[PDB]
């Protein structure tokens, strides 16, 4: 899962 | 994505050079209180072992293969609710973290990151805490953010 900035 | 429990833990794994431990702790506590004040969520701090929300400061490649980019640009990132990296929040220490109008205000960025940690995406409302672009204007959680977090967890 790609983290959000 | 959403936590299926209301009582969450966090751990401050390490600290920025930029601020005292006490000021970092104060900023993160205030940032969690933003969300606990308008939901049934509760947050407790742990000093060892595994917490739901693991918080750390790092630069460039720092362990998760989502690297930071040096000074400017990316500030921080957080993973949506889930096991392992889920919920965790990482801050780019190539930025200067403050409790002022200078550099980047750690409380404001942390409150935004913990929004992601709890399952919020970005807002299109330019005044929202969860707007994607950082600006620095007594803090009051904007109404879009109240609406968004209560949709997941209720009041
Ligand atoms: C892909 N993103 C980026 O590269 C950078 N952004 C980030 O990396 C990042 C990480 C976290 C945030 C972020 C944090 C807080 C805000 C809201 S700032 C803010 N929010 C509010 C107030 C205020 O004074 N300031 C008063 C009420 C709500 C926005 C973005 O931005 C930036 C160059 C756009
Ligand atoms: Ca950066
Ligand atoms: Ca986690
Ligand atoms: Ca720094
Ligand atoms: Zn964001
Ligand atoms: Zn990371």
């Amino acid at each position: 899962v790609t983290p959000l900035n | 994505l959403k936590w299926s429990k209301m009582n969450l833990t966090y751990r401050i794994v390490n600290y920025t050079p930029d601020m005292t431990h006490s000021e970092v702790e104060k900023a993160f506590k205030k940032a969690f209180k933003v969300w606990s004040d308008v939901t049934p969520l509760n947050f407790t701090r742990l000093h060892d072992g595994i917490a739901d929300i693991m918080i750390s400061f790092g630069i460039k490649e720092h362990g998760d293969f989502y690297p930071f980019d040096g000074p400017s640009g990316l500030l921080a990132h957080a993973f949506p609710p889930g096991p392992n990296y889920g919920g965790d929040a990482h801050f780019d220490d190539d930025e200067t973290w403050t409790s002022s109008s200078k550099g980047y205000n750690l409380f404001l960025v942390a409150a935004h990151e913990f929004g992601h940690s709890l399952g919020l995406d970005h807002s299109k409302d330019p005044g929202a805490l969860m707007f994607p672009i950082y600006t620095y204007t007594h803090f009051m959680l904007p109404d879009d953010d109240v609406q968004g977090i209560q949709s997941l967890y209720g009041p």
